[PDB]
């Protein structure tokens, strides 16, 4: 019992350091987003870097 | 001599065209530096990653 208390502490603390896992109010690693793209080229052309949520 | 005499009317007139066209001129220098910065806007505006507040 006693290590089944740790690991679920262990469990909650991977789930708050994912969630609070933000720059700006957009995150890459909560899966909140399919994928970013950050501009590339003054025509308007992107960067695109798929999310990978953990 | 009359027909000399009667071009000062011809010289004032294209130096009022070339006042006119340099006060178009001058609003044109402006408007491209306006249009350059709207260019730059709307490029930095495009992207998706901003948030609501920024756009």
């Amino acid at each position: 019992n006693a290590l089944k208390s740790d690991f679920d502490s262990l469990r909650d603390q991977i789930e708050k350091a994912a969630t609070n896992a933000k720059f700006n109010g957009v995150s890459i690693a909560d899966g909140s987003t399919t994928k970013l793209t950050f501009l590339a080229n003054s025509d308007g052309s992107g960067f695109t870097v798929n999310a990978k949520t953990i | 001599s009359a027909t000399a005499a009667s071009m000062n009317a011809v010289k004032d007139s294209l130096q009022r065209g070339q006042s006119t066209i340099d006060v178009a001129l001058a609003a044109g220098d402006t408007i491209t530096d306006l249009l350059g910065k709207m260019k730059e806007k709307a490029l930095a505006a495009s992207d998706t990653s901003l948030n609501t507040a920024s756009f």
